[PDB]
């Protein structure tokens, strides 16, 4: 029919009654230009709109709508890695075309299978403070905490360029057997930002490696919500028809939330706690479901979503959220990266309750988790010691404190710190581990089992 | 003429009102009930009902009285105990058996049975009246006679008829003005709307003070008749001790006595306390009661009523202040009547944009607040009113940087604080240096001056010492001190003697509390004096150790000198205190050497 | 008086740390976090009424 | 009289004009079962009822309805007393109709004389931490502040227990000489602690003297808020016709309370601050309404409240409403409870103001406020000479600051640390409470007159 | 036609379109009472009139309107100065009005030629404190922000009386020829406040060379804030026309800010923080839009508002705008009301931004600069003197301290510290600083030349 009205991103159609919930139309312009849309609301001869691309312009009966007949569904191919694309279904970018082969959907039940049988194959970064402290599975999730002050799109790449040198070391180990793909879709971060991804993936090995979804910070909010699900797609295609390990790096999660944020805003839905949705649960939960184990059993897809949070807090709805859900805990300190500690990450509240299934033991030792423990536990004595230390000063801090004061300092700056292109293997970073324990003696280590330290010391 | 539309709480909405005034009155129901139209949404109109609902069915007539909802000023008005649009709970209690009028019954405002004495004016057949003058009196009250009949504010004419001398009704008719024809019959009771404020030939200088008899309050600041002052109030810090204990000191001619939304214990005791307690210079005959009127409202009746209360209580103030009699307006508390502002804005249906507050809250507030004040009487005759507003405020927000106490602190001129942590160690009322402020001071203090007391003097030095201790006390806990400065100590003991004489003080103990103005001055120019005679001693030399303990005897007899009030003589400067003086200069000789 | 001066200072040298290191941040952690909640229920209300 | 719509438990109907406020239905359902439901308001041809017994099997067309023709009023007995009874009555609790003497109003209509007359005689609690520091009168309303992760059930408990055990000693002292009768309404407690408290009536052998009236929290809300209504209207009775001495119980407040936020979420009544009616206070204040002194002195109905603190502060709306109104209030202790304490109440926040004037003598001494005021004194320096110690040691304290903590420990575990089952007068309560009080000269205590500290110091 | 409702202060005629925006309207009640609104709005087949007079006792189907063909405007003239008006420009001098030479628009005013040319020169005030440490220049938005712990209307009386008459000073120093005026807006004001500043003005000879506009707290929120409309106009005439600088007291910036939250949900519009509107500072704005100097280069409207905060709270959306808007503050001290030290106003938290270029030049001196911060600085060490002597004693304080603890007490009593009809202008301000500093040596005094120092000292 015809435009009725338009407030916001919210647009009021006059039509009638025949289309289906988030059936595709067109807007056409008078400009001649087509831009598309799904309608989020139906009534009775009349309709509500959030068109993904636009959101001004739009006129009355000058203004014509033409509907396409299909509710939107995404087009996959399983030859998409080298390939470019924009985070619209389609590359607005004039990169190699899409294909489909499977039209699937990103409701977040298209057919959807998954583990019945948890993740216990070990997949590796190559850096110790993951890798030992919380370990990477085949289906593990786990959130990038970044800030302001930190960079997060270096540590982003970092993770992501050193994972794909392990990976395939790890094949040969025989922890895998079937193909590696990466799947990156940046959404509505800077022009800067996303030059620079491109040009990690590049140096490190190839772009041939990954698959781009390019979104512009200039393109609506309406768009950014899209752009994971088109990740997701992607993904969830290559682990079941074609039994393909996929990792998805999601840069910037927080990106997505915000856009959320919006449409509650400059709509007539009352938010929740601190003016985000109330029905953000759902939202974030639709890209987190879509993980684990796909059918055949040598698919999956593993997530490590990026979020970069605003105020650094651990009280906001974003990191809260996204913590529950998330088998993992990866927070990154603005304290280490300021020292000289590269990549300075802090593992005092990194934890994985479900790790076991981040561990492995068929393709890692089976002492990996014991050690881990222990380690942690003997940092979070020697972060209380150092509280202690500036307080108290040596003048009356004991025997015990002082050899866990002298630990902190050697994990910061030996198992923390690593070469730009420095790789470990799991089974190094165990020496190494080792190395750290080995000053402490044989009363002090009285938690752990006699049989492991009179075994390894 | 309307019908019940709909039935919505205590709230009732009826439709068919047209050509309606915006405080008519309103007969509601078929039991009669009243109630007031505040606003009209087309044919619809809003009625607060200040009856109960429990049987108020829809389809019932609504009758307009075609006036507004007023209150009958005149005689017979003291010694009743009223709710918050009057009506003689008296009458009704051994009546229908009950407190809360239940529907089905109402009484009107005064009583129509009683007989008054009328006695005429200075006024004779034939001599012009107009608004405020007095056409005659009625004997009541215990020492003076308080009722003057004055014509309505805002009417005139000439008066044609002045009836003689004798006992008249208040349905009678003893005047009859002409002025455009017979105006109309008058009778001893006249007729005002209370939403409606008086006017007052003008506003004038507050210069005389009230006796609160509040030694705190008297030492502290002035105390002023024309007075506008808040205390701050939580509920439980004795708070409604100081109230009752204000109550009985108060020097005034006449005290109106309101209950915004009280405890309802409270409302039974202030009745039982009037008839058999004894004011300060003591009246003749039911002393305290005879010169109260009561405006009375629990949390239990009605939130129209309760809403209605303080508008009652300030026109009678206002109406006794244009027959020249000085009157104190006791509150108590204004966040109670803020609350049933609040309990009718979601009734109604209405926006709150001051944390569930009205938005209409700070103009209500505010209008009613102004009444008061020392003012030139209204009339002809020539005569000086005041009223005296002694307001309680309290939290309602629960902050203290809520809406309630924003807006009351700025309209008020004068302050004294109240701590609830200090209050609970005994000590009420534990004021704030800080919060508290006086605009009143200069002038008051002026006139203090020419009263005798030296007063403005011992002021700024009695506010000083309670400063530098406060300071001192939080470098004493910050540092965790190891010592201090023998002068610092002087000022820190001071302080604790000011806290006993002035701060300590019970509203049920009468040796605990009272004492005239030149009392108070006395007791804190002992204070102010021992003070100046310490800070010289360790300036010539001596330890803080010997000043305090050579001081000794005098030092003792000071701080007990809070257990007494006159009973020595109908002097109010003492031989108890002048003793003292000359016997602190010696003291201070053997500190020094 | 100098045995006394060591004994003395070592008390204050860890009270100026004391007061930096942990007062100072618990008071602002408390503060914020209260302010931010407590605006919360204020805003939302308007939102319901306007709804 | 069909139904339009039903929003919630909140059933719209369609029907022209008749009912009353509070005007009672019929509601017929197709199931052949008939529930009762009040009329919240009667509007133009429409009334909107909400249903006391569920909310199932509300149609539009298959339902019919038929009018009671009354307004709620309270059958009431008094052989009630003896027996459990409930807020519409059931046969599976022994009681499905009181089988009336006489029917009252339940809005206390025919007649309410309360709170023109003055508070009476002290009652005795048992309590020595209750009774000294804050009097207890006849015909007064003084509440029972209590908090989560401490039970407050156990409280209500402890007074239900001693109610019927003062009423003996009393009877000697002359504070009584009419029946003692305990009127129970619980509403919205937990299940398990509703069985508590039968069993503590039975106990005692004071289930003749109660009547119970119990409304669960899977009761509907608008039947919650009557079922006290109820048990009030039915101590007027007795106060009032046969000269009784009622102390009624009435948990759990915090369950009335949000009862009022769940209604008038579909009426035109719009809730104030915090989503807690602004109109909560006039709920309040229909409870308080028929409570008091009574009329040519024939009886009493005294109220203890039980109101539980869910966030644990009092600057949240169900203290802060409720203590405008309260002549005082009691509140627990939270510290107290951890380290064992029962009753765990605390002293500083506890304040009657009327405490002076309204109490007797020849079982209640003169010194009674005197003593009071004192024991807080110097327990509020004992709570801070805490403080002091641990920021800055033993620096700013002293002499005074050091016996002020011993006050603080001694008071704590000897006064307020009593049993459950002990009846402690009123003169027992004066006499320890000066025995603890040794512990400074007679010079520094001036928070109290000379001549009454040498007779009793 | 007829009034078609009233809800709250809004009024709801029944009519086409017939009066434009801010047309005032006369509704005709027929009971010897004529009333004048405004229409607030213009919306149609009905406007929302908010009336000037009164609030309540309109009539449905009695009123009958006339339309009086006039947008509101000022009627402004200069035998104006020296009369007392209320809030609607109406005389409360009694007797025949003055009437206009113009009207002109109050809304943002009908030309707006405001400063594009910073402030330059000098305005003093009166009080040493307030001119050498937070100077003000012409047209310079520098206001009070003051506290309820002190009377913050008093102080308000001395800044305005005793201004304009630092101007005859400065015509001795030959840095002023032309007439000064002065505006002063009272807001919410008590009558016996009111009339403290009309009986003070009359004594110094300064009544002549004002116009006071008083609006009660008892009138009409919209007379209250239209009340500095009319007062921002009359500067502005003044400045223009006559090439006059003209100072406007706006006492009290708190009452109008009220005003606005009582008319916010008046409107059907949505508040901000804390209830008070979003759109709160487009109103502030309005203020501020007059202000500052008039194009003619000689002429300037001056503008001192008085805002309070209620406990000095910076949680409040008032103080954090309008200290943006403005350039600095005046921060006024309870800690010295207490003390007895009147005027209690501390310098030290106080700021003018610009202070080395809000001066001019023969009416200041260049020195001005180099005293404010030698004054600042050792007042500030003085502050700390006082806290340090209590811990140390007198018998180990340092000889600095011994010099700062002095100097804390004399810039209180002599600069701080002054009568209630005192003038000072720069140089006078001058003298005072030289005999406080002169205690310190000079190798103390080392902020300042060496030139200015061995001639002032």
């Amino acid at each position: 029919n015809t435009v009725s009205g338009v407030n916001g991103p919210l647009v009021i159609l006059e039509k009638v009654k025949f289309p289906r919930y988030n059936e595709i139309v067109n807007l056409t312009l008078p400009d001649g230009t087509v831009r598309q849309g799904q309608v989020l609301e139906i009534r009775g001869d009349r309709a509500i709109v959030q068109v993904f691309e636009g959101t001004s312009g739009i006129d009355v009966k000058k203004t014509t709508v033409e509907f396409t007949g299909e509710s939107l569904r995404i087009p996959v191919s399983e030859d998409m890695l080298g390939r470019i694309f924009d985070g619209s279904g389609r590359p607005i970018d004039n990169g190699p075309k899409v294909f489909a082969e499977d039209y699937l959907d990103i409701n977040g039940s298209p057919i959807n299978p998954y583990a019945r049988i948890y993740p216990e194959e070990m997949i590796s970064t190559g850096v110790s403070a993951i890798d030992t402290m919380n370990s990477i599975a085949r289906g593990q999730k786990i959130p990038i905490f970044s800030a302001s002050g930190l960079p997060h799109n270096e540590i982003a790449a970092q993770i992501c360029r050193q994972a794909g040198l392990v990976r395939p070391t790890k094949d040969v180990h025989d922890g895998h057997e079937e193909n590696f793909s990466i799947v990156f879709a940046a959404m509505g971060v800077n022009l800067e930002t996303a030059r620079f991804f491109k040009q990690d993936f590049e140096e490190n090995g190839s772009l041939e490696r990954t698959s781009l979804f390019l979104n512009l910070a200039n393109d609506p909010t309406i768009e950014r919500i899209i752009t994971p699900r088109l990740a997701l797609t992607t993904a969830e295609y290559l682990a079941y028809q074609t039994e393909r390990h996929v990792l998805t790096i999601l840069t910037d999660m927080s990106s997505y939330a915000d856009a959320l944020r919006e449409v509650s805003a400059a709509r007539e839905e009352v938010p929740g706690r601190r003016g985000y949705p109330g029905y953000m649960y759902t939202d974030l939960s639709t890209i987190y479901e879509r993980a684990g184990r796909v059918e055949g059993r040598n698919g999956s897809i593993t997530q490590i979503p990026i979020l970069t949070m605003p105020n650094d807090d651990i009280t906001h709805p974003i990191p809260d959220l996204t913590g529950y859900i998330t088998e993992g805990q990866i927070f990154v300190d603005r304290q280490l990266h300021n020292k000289g500690i590269y990549p300075p990450i802090n593992v005092l509240p990194s934890l994985s309750r479900l790790m076991k299934s981040a561990i492995g033991e068929g393709m890692t030792r089976k002492d990996h988790g014991d050690v881990s423990n222990q380690l942690y536990a003997k940092y979070a004595i020697g972060k209380d010691a150092a509280a202690m230390k500036a307080v108290v000063g040596e003048e009356a801090l004991s025997i015990e404190d002082k050899l866990s004061l002298e630990f902190l300092e050697k994990f910061e700056k030996t198992f923390i710190t690593q070469g730009a292109y420095e790789d470990r293997t799991v089974f190094e970073s165990l020496d190494q581990a080792w190395s750290l324990l080995r000053i402490y003696p044989k009363e002090m280590l009285n938690r752990i089992s006699p049989k492991i330290l009179d075994e390894f010391y | 003429y309307g019908a019940i539309y709909s039935v919505s709480g205590p709230v009732v909405i009826a439709e068919n009102m047209i050509g309606c005034a915006m405080y008519e009155l309103v007969k509601v129901g078929h039991d009669n009930l009243v109630g007031e139209v505040i606003r009209i949404d087309g044919d619809k109109a809003t009625i607060q009902v200040y009856e109960e609902t429990a049987g108020l069915t829809v389809g019932d007539p609504v009758l307009r009285t075609g006036k507004p909802l007023s209150v009958e000023l005149g005689p017979g008005l003291m010694e009743t105990i009223y709710d918050g649009i009057q009506r003689p709970l008296k009458a009704i209690k051994e009546e229908s058996q009950s407190i809360y009028i239940p529907r089905g019954i109402d009484t009107p405002a005064l009583d129509r049975t009683i007989k008054w004495q009328f006695t005429p004016g200075k006024f004779q057949v034939g001599d012009h009246i107009s608004g405020g003058d007095i056409y005659g009196s009625v004997f009541e009250n215990s020492l003076i006679s308080s009722h003057k009949i004055l014509l309505p504010p805002r009417s005139r004419g000439t008066i044609t008829w002045i009836a003689p001398a004798g006992e008249y009704t208040l349905d009678e008719k003893i005047l009859e003005v002409e002025f455009d024809g017979k105006k109309s019959d008058f009778t001893l009771y006249h007729t005002w709307p209370v939403r409606v404020p008086r006017p007052v030939t003008e506003k004038l200088s507050a210069d005389y003070p009230l006796l609160t008899g509040q030694r705190v309050l008297d030492a502290l600041f002035p105390c002023v008749q024309g007075g506008t002052t808040c205390i701050p109030g939580a509920f439980g810090c004795g708070k409604t001790v100081i109230s009752q204990s204000l109550s009985k000191y108060s020097n005034s001619d006449a005290i109106i006595y309101v209950g915004c939304g009280e405890r309802g214990n409270e409302m039974a005791e202030v009745l039982m306390e009037f008839p058999e307690l004894y004011t300060e210079m003591s009246g003749t005959k039911e002393p305290i009661m005879k010169r109260t009127t009561l405006v009375a409202n629990t949390s239990n009746m009605p939130v129209a009523a309760r809403e209605a209360s303080i508008y009652t209580g300030i026109t009678l103030a206002e109406y006794f202040r244009d027959q020249g009699k000085n009157v104190s307006m006791i509150a108590d508390s204004s966040s109670r009547w803020a609350e049933a502002l609040r309990e009718i804005s979601g009734r109604l249906g209405e926006m709150p944009a001051d944390q569930g507050f009205p938005a209409y809250l700070g103009a209500k507030l505010a209008s009613f607040y102004e009444r008061a004040g020392k003012a030139v009487a209204l009339g002809s005759p020539d005569r000086t009113g005041s009223v005296s507003i002694v307001a309680a405020v309290s939290p309602a927000g629960g902050d203290f940087s809520d809406p309630v106490t924003t807006a009351t602190l700025g309209i008020t001129q004068v302050f004294w604080g109240l701590d609830k942590k200090l209050a609970q160690r005994k000590h009420f009322p534990s004021i704030n240096t800080s919060v508290s402020y006086s605009k009143y001071t200069n002038v008051l203090n002026k006139f203090y001056d020419s009263n005798y007391p030296e007063f403005p003097v011992l002021r700024d030095r009695m506010k000083e010492i309670l400063s530098n201790a406060e300071e001192l006390e939080q470098v004493v806990q910050l540092v965790g001190k190891s010592a201090l400065s023998d002068s610092d100590k002087i000022t820190l003991d001071v302080a604790t003697l000011i806290k006993e004489d002035f701060l300590q003080q019970n509203g049920y103990s009468t040796y605990d509390a009272f004492c005239p103005i030149w009392k108070t001055f006395d007791m804190m120019r002992a204070f102010i004096s021992y003070h100046d005679e310490a800070q010289k001693a360790v300036a010539n030399g001596a330890n803080w150790s010997k000043l305090a303990d050579s001081t000794g005897d005098v030092k003792h007899a000071v701080s007990s000198s809070k257990f007494f009030e006159p009973s020595r003589g109908e002097k109010e400067v003492h031989g108890e205190f002048e003793k003292l003086l000359s016997t602190m200069q010696e003291r201070f000789a053997e500190s020094t050497d | 008086a100098f045995i006394i001066l060591d004994e003395v200072i070592k008390v204050t040298n860890r009270r100026v740390n004391a007061i930096e290191h942990v007062i100072i941040p618990r008071t602002e952690n408390t503060i914020a976090y209260i302010n931010s909640e407590l605006d919360e229920l204020d805003r939302e209300e308007f939102y319901r009424l306007k709804k």
